[PDB]
């Protein structure tokens, strides 16, 4: 991880006790994005049928 | 689509360096075991006729 600046104040009920509110730069800022894999496949089966 | 697999294994050849290793499936084997409580409660048996038959 990587620094992105922050204020620590309450503000306007988006603060109760633990949400994260973070503006609409990271979201152009790409700051964490993700990239995942899950595996595939496929079979033959030469069968009676 | 849909189907499960069919096809028995007997034998088992898997070229194995070259004229393949072959070997028959062991469990499809059968076999028998000798009744060794029969075969010791045959001689003992009062009957020693119908046990030793």
């Amino acid at each position: 991880g990587q620094n992105m600046r922050v204020a620590f104040m309450p503000w306007n009920g988006y603060n109760f006790e633990d949400s994260i509110l973070v503006s609409e730069r990271v979201v152009q800022e790409d700051r964490f994005t993700t990239i995942h894999i899950q595996e595939l496949a496929c079979v033959s089966r030469d069968t009676k049928l | 689509t849909s189907e499960p697999e069919y096809v028995i294994p007997d034998v088992l050849v898997r070229k194995v360096s070259g004229r393949w290793t072959v070997e028959l499936n062991a469990d499809s084997i059968p076999r028998l075991k000798i009744n060794q409580q029969y075969a010791a409660m045959g001689n003992s048996a009062r009957n020693d006729a119908d046990g030793q038959f």
